RNA sequence: CAAGCUUGAGUCUCGUAGAGGGGGGUAGAAUUCCAGGUGUAGCGGUGAAAUGCGUAGAGAUCUGGAGGAAUACCGGUGGCGAAGGCGGCCCCCUGGACGAAGACUGACGCUCAGGUGCGAAAGCGUGGGGAGCAAACAGGAUUAGAUACCCUGGUAGUCCACGCCGUAAACGAUGUCGACUUGGAGGUUGUGCCCUUGAGGCGUGGCUUCCGGAGCUAACGCGUUAAGUCGACCGCCUGGGG
């Protein structure tokens, strides 16, 4: 199944940055939900991680620095 | 936001029991104790026209609260309004 | 979109593979929907009918799946 | 706060007054005021050199700080006072020492506010310390133009100067003008913006409401003979010429500065 | 009483007084009765994009139970440091071990 | 909110018949049990029951010939916009005398023919036809 | 009128989801400009072309800097708000909604003429700001003309603070509040049971999308979120122009 975030009914933090890179394409946008199955409760929280991991240089804004 | 400790010091404080939350006393009491918590925040928030209309639905809500007490007793009413400071 | 060409292998695969990034990517078309500004109005239309369109064609399939054609 | 006269007079009906009633209602410091004589334009010669001053109403020179050279020693506003020579009203401040001063005020400045000065003192309004430690794009008035001179730029009210960047041993100022400036980087810069920023706000409404304020009427060049003024002549409002200064030099477009030894400080000209 | 999650970065030329600079941040907090529950130094890592130079950084983590008013204060000490870049704070979920 | 609980009762019975369902049933009080005490002995409903201890619960159970309805149309006249009281002279008639009215005189809730029979008036809840 | 009652209405406890509102910061991409380094003769634009920029060395490419505006991907006939409307991340002030299990007040209710408040965009006033787009305007084209569509430029304006304005196809062209009346396929947000067998299965709650039964009606169509059967208030309509 697409069960992967529902299993661990959490909270998606910025500092497990090994979750958070499947989640993401190789350019470094967000992979929309549509492919991965994620539900919409957790897509939200997945996105809003990334968009933290991106300020604090964890993660890439493109793939051209 | 009337916090909890606010708000379980207010029903102990005007209701006929510990447990009497809900009577036109407290109920008028809550909403006041808020009224006025509220006037600091719209003094420099002057173009909050949202929460403004969260705090008409409370000066509303009170002044029903408070005639149909004054329709039913009314020398429960006149000490209300004497402890709480209104009507003028 | 960056590729590395690998060990040797055909220049046409090494650019068959960029291809495929640039198409994967949505490199292309997203030029050509920001080259002109359209209404905020007409991005809500086209959405609309994008949309409608999309579940009628699913609503039109089970009206053909069962019913004898010849 | 400013304020529409009402129009019960043909001399009131345009006047906007800016009121502030923080602003002490008495006397000002005594030791703290010197005479200071009215000239009307006249220099050593006798002869008027600026044209359009006299008269006014009698005012006595308050001994504002500019420098501010102490170091340590925290100092607490007492008051803050009006000063008829200056667009800003003025602080008078008293040190734990014991001395007083007048300094200029600063807009986030109220009666009660502790300031101090020195490499030591910390970033808020008020407080001054040489350029090298106030943090690069931040809003700065008192400038100093050279280290212990006492302060030029940034004096009006409500005006300030940016620091755009440091490169070595100098900083470069935007100042209020639009232009681009190299000044050292130890001369010393009282932090924060000047006060009284409603000056603008302020309608005179009167003709005799600029003559207590020293100013004498200004007649135009059209309207004298051809003797008195370039534009001068005419039977009947002709111009015919391009405008000049009274002394035959053009004006409306025509440059004049000329310095060519401070011309290294200047990054880029005025916008 | 309000639960913070202080991450920041220290350039790595200045790296060195890292543990001398921990020490001054908790003892405002302790100093101001409150608590502090992680003290995780990443030690230096690289950044995903230069900080307009600087590949490489020193980060920090806190997770500090604090009075808002420190927290206020703490904030702009972060800002006038030059050794320190990025500063971030945030909020509850109170008690967290975890992910080093 | 309800401003009259009468036409509540009329409608769920019309529209009860309409949806061709056994059984209907609404809070009840002294005057929906009198109607339904009315109702009862003209043919038109079956027998009704009051179960109920703190929360009275009405039940009516509604009745047909054929494949179509008893009920042939039951509306109120007398609704609290407009209160319609009738002198014993002038008692009205529904479908000539074929169906009842029913009418409040002061000595209880009878059918206009009852009505005329003991020489009142009052005023008129309904026409059921 | 008096005394009750609990279903309507409301308060308290716990919790959840949200571009709901105000204020203050900070990022990264991109456009424009400025200062330089390589370097050549084209660049730009169109249906075609010309105006325009360029050997005073452009366009292209690299380094540094200054400014303003908006928030790719997430993104969804998804969410919130009375309506207008709301979209990077963080902070601190604040409103509303819903759900489980109970206590509490006990008709405290619905609608509302005159009033009062909010109310897109353009527009007005006083200060700022001005990158990009761009009414007006100028030139180049097409044309019989072309005060237009097309091209190269370009000011008010769009942005901020405080005040006016008070109108829109301000539209699900459908007033608010209650009751009842066969069904399906979904979306989103809670929850209490088993099979915490791991996915799952059983139901109950709140918003919301599509299709359709009786019924409604001029027909289109609406159809439990009615335009169906009914109650309580309010607003409006009475042939087309003028
Ligand atoms: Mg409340
Ligand atoms: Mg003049
Ligand atoms: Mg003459
Ligand atoms: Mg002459
Ligand atoms: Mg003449
Ligand atoms: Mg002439
Ligand atoms: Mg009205
Ligand atoms: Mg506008
Ligand atoms: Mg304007
Ligand atoms: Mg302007
Ligand atoms: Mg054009
Ligand atoms: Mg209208
Ligand atoms: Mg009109
Ligand atoms: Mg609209
Ligand atoms: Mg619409
Ligand atoms: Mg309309
Ligand atoms: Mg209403
Ligand atoms: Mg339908």
């Amino acid at each position: 199944f697409c069960r992967f975030t529902a299993e661990g009914v959490q909270e998606i933090d910025y500092k497990d940055i090994a979750t958070l890179k499947n989640y993401i394409t190789e350019s470094g946008k967000i992979v929309p939900s549509r492919i991965t199955g994620t539900r919409a409760k957790y897509q939200r929280q997945l996105a809003r991680a990334i968009k933290r991991a991106r300020y604090l240089s964890l993660l890439p804004y493109t793939d051209r620095h | 936001s009337l916090s909890t400790e606010a708000t379980a010091k207010i029903v102990s404080e005007f209701g006929r029991d510990a447990n009497d939350t809900g009577s036109t006393e407290v109920q008028v009491a809550l909403l006041t104790a808020q009224i006025n918590h509220l006037q600091g925040h719209f003094a420099e928030h002057k173009k909050d026209h949202h929460s403004r209309r969260g705090l008409l639905r409370m000066v509303s809500q009170r002044r029903k609260l408070l005639d149909y007490l004054k329709r039913k007793d009314v020398a429960r009413y006149t000490q209300l309004i004497e402890r709480l400071g209104l009507r003028r | 979109p960056v590729i590395k060409v690998r060990e040797n292998e055909p220049f046409d695969v090494a650019l068959r593979r960029f291809k495929r990034s640039c198409e994967k990517a949505g490199v292309l078309a997203e030029v050509r929907r920001r080259e002109f500004y359209e209404k905020p109005t007409t991005e809500r239309k086209r959405a609309k009918a994008s949309a409608v369109k999309r579940h009628a064609k699913k609503l039109a399939r089970e009206n053909a799946r069962r019913t004898r054609l010849y | 706060a400013v304020v529409k006269c009402k129009p019960t007079s043909p001399g009131r009906r345009h006047v906007v007054k800016v009121v502030n009633p923080e602003l002490h209602k008495g006397k000002p410091f005594a030791p703290l005021l010197e005479k200071n004589s009215k000239s009307g334009g006249r220099n050593n010669n006798g002869r008027i050199t600026t044209r359009h001053i006299g008269g006014g109403h009698k005012q006595a020179y308050r001994i504002v700080d500019f420098k501010r050279n102490k170091d340590g020693i925290p100092a607490v506003v007492e008051r803050l006072e009006y000063d008829p020579n200056r667009s800003a009203n003025i602080a008078l401040v008293l040190y734990k020492d014991g001395e007083r001063r007048y300094i200029l005020a600063p807009k986030g400045l109220k009666a009660g506010d502790q300031i101090q000065s020195g490499v030591d003192a910390a970033i808020k309004p008020g407080n001054t310390l040489p350029m090298r430690n106030i943090p690069v794009g931040s809003t700065v008035h008192n400038v100093e133009m050279k280290p212990g001179k006492g302060g030029q730029l940034a004096r009006s009210a409500g005006t300030y100067v940016q620091i755009v960047a440091r490169d070595g041993a100098y900083v470069t100022l935007r100042l209020r003008s639009g232009e681009m400036r190299k000044v050292e980087a130890d001369c010393r810069a009282t932090l924060g913006e000047v006060g009284n920023a409603e000056h603008m706000l302020r309608v005179l409404g009167k003709a005799g409401a600029a003559r207590w304020r020293g100013v004498r009427p200004t007649v135009r060049g059209t309207a004298m003979n051809p003797v008195d003024h370039p534009h001068g002549g005419g039977e009947g409002r002709n111009f015919g010429k391009h405008p000049v200064t009274p002394w035959g030099v053009q004006t409306k477009g025509k440059k004049t500065r000329s310095n060519k030894r401070t011309d290294k400080f200047i990054v880029r000209r005025r916008s | 009483m309000r639960h913070y999650e202080i991450v920041f970065m220290v350039h790595p030329d200045q790296s060195e007084q890292v543990p001398g600079m921990i020490e001054r941040y908790t003892a405002a907090i302790t100093g101001a009765e409150g608590k502090i529950h992680r003290l995780e130094d990443w030690g230096r890592r690289q950044l995903a994009y230069p900080i307009n130079k600087l590949h490489k950084a020193h980060y920090v983590l806190m997770n500090v139970e604090a009075p808002q008013e420190v927290i206020d204060e703490l904030e702009t000490t972060f800002r006038f440091n030059d050794a320190v870049i990025r500063s971030m704070v945030m909020r509850t979920k109170h008690a967290v071990t975890e992910a080093s | 909110s309800m401003q009259d609980p009468i036409a509540d009762m009329l409608t769920r019975i019309r529209n009860g018949q309409a949806a061709n369902k056994a059984a209907v049933t609404m809070p009840s009080s002294k005057l929906k049990v009198a109607i339904a005490n009315v109702l009862k002995e003209e043919g038109f409903i079956e027998d009704f029951k009051v179960e109920g201890d703190t929360k009275p619960e009405l039940e009516l159970t509604l009745k047909y010939f054929q494949g179509k309805a008893v009920v042939e149309s039951i509306q109120r006249v007398s609704r609290p916009g407009l209160r319609i009281y009738k002198r014993k002279d002038e008692l009205p008639k529904v479908m000539a005398g074929l169906g009842i009215a029913v009418v409040s005189t002061s000595k209880g809730v009878m059918t206009d023919r009852a009505a005329r029979q003991a020489g009142l008036g009052g005023e008129i809840i309904c026409y059921v036809a």
